[PDB]
């Protein structure tokens, strides 16, 4: 297994809601400088009894 | 004064704004009296009075 | 198949009103769903009484499940006393080719594979009745395969809907505006379509999908460069207004990593059950066409010849 209670959910629904959550535009992206600005998300599937 | 650069500095980040006095970035002051009056001051110290 | 085929008898009741005979002979080309390979039956068993479940009345959206259950089969020639019929998932004839009319709105092309829908459609909307047996025919709607896996698509999200207390009843294809026709869904078989929905979408994740949601924020910087890329997101996706909030990156390091291939493992679960899902909601595409003389467009009204598809 992973780490236990290391996952969180989704703020997909959340963050979509507020306008003053922090964008990226297609220029920001894969830039440093907005890298750290929007939210940061690591999922971890080691645990996973995966259909095959 | 600093108004056209005030009303400026709000804008995008992603939408790049480069404003150099003098080769400087402008430093803001509120008031000048005849005790510091600083004539031939270098780097963009700037006034709004 | 045999080196005959094999063609089933649908006996006609003797008791015939003259008017319904002859409403028989304009089912020339139509698909019958038969409940078993037995080689005779009657018109009691192919007509939508017997096609009902007990007691309860399907709807559109539940009348799916009911096909695959059933041998779906095309009529042949209309005789005075019986319905020569040959089936579908049996071998079709001995020449390999069946007409088909098109009891359609949309014309059809030459290759493209048919799976066929129920009477969905506002207006066309036409049931044959044989008043003196006092039964009804609800006859199904062939229709090009990436249509109807639109239809379904269309009828299983309405439901989903329903679960919750604008607008999904629009189509369009050769640029026809064409909507379509429901009221109510029965709560029963919208969780038997939602429960083969999200089993079959969870076994596509698998430990190689986390390193794919790493080129999420790679797509939205690439549809800047190029507008083929632009062709993806089409400002409906979730993936557009997902990359401006979420930057995911890559968990590490995988376990066994050097033995194994995680990229590799999770495309080809994902091609046994989200890409076989256009299969598990409706019917298979049995049937596509090969026109002979060479038509380009078989029109709506029309036969056609008809060659199974694998």
């Amino acid at each position: 297994p992973p780490a236990p209670n290391r996952n969180p959910d989704f703020p997909l629904a959340g963050l979509a809601a507020n306008p003053q959550t922090p964008r990226c535009s297609a220029g920001q992206v894969t830039n440093p400088q907005f890298a750290d600005r929007l939210y940061r998300w690591q999922p971890d599937l080691r645990g996973r009894p995966t259909a095959r | 004064d600093c108004d056209a650069l005030m009303r400026r500095a709000a804008l995008d980040r992603h939408r790049d704004c480069r404003v150099s006095a003098g080769g400087h970035d402008p430093v803001y002051a509120a008031a000048c009296n005849v005790a510091t009056a600083d004539f031939n001051r270098n780097d963009g110290q700037l006034l709004h009075n | 198949m045999l080196a005959d085929g094999f063609e089933t008898d649908i006996a006609i009741p003797s008791g015939i009103s003259r008017p319904d005979a002859a409403a028989l002979q304009r089912c020339e080309g139509r698909v019958v769903f038969l409940p078993t390979i037995r080689r005779q039956l009657t018109l009691a068993d192919v007509a939508h009484e017997s096609f009902v479940s007990g007691g309860v009345s399907p709807d559109t959206l539940g009348l799916l499940l009911a096909y695959r259950r059933r041998f779906p089969a095309v009529i042949t020639r209309v005789l005075p006393t019986r319905i020569v019929a040959c089936p579908l998932d049996v071998g079709l004839t001995h020449a390999g080719t069946v007409n088909l009319r098109n009891t359609s709105p949309v014309d059809l092309c030459n290759g493209d594979p048919i799976s066929l829908v129920p009477p969905v459609f506002e207006g066309q909307a036409t049931d044959v009745r044989l008043d003196s047996l006092d039964l009804t025919l609800r006859f199904p709607v062939p229709l090009p395969s990436p249509l109807a896996r639109e239809i379904v698509a269309r009828l299983v999200a309405r439901g989903i809907r329903d679960l919750n207390p604008p607008d999904l009843n629009v189509l369009y294809y050769n640029g026809s505006r064409l909507s379509l026709l429901a009221d109510v869904q029965q709560l029963g078989p919208v969780n038997a379509e939602l429960r083969s929905l999200v089993l079959n979408m969870v076994y596509s994740i698998t430990e190689g999908t986390t390193i794919i949601l790493t080129l999420i924020p790679r797509l939205f910087a690439l549809s800047a460069q190029d507008g083929y890329v632009n062709a993806l997101l089409q400002m409906q996706s979730v993936t557009r207004e997902a990359a401006q909030l979420i930057h995911p990156e890559a968990p590490a390091l995988m376990q066994d990593g050097e033995r194994r291939l995680p990229l590799y493992e999770a495309l080809v679960a994902w091609l046994t059950h989200a890409g076989q899902l256009g299969d598990t909601l409706a019917l298979a595409p049995v049937v596509r066409v090969c026109t002979f003389d060479g038509a380009a467009v078989v029109r709506s009204g029309d036969m056609a010849p008809v060659i199974r598809y694998p």
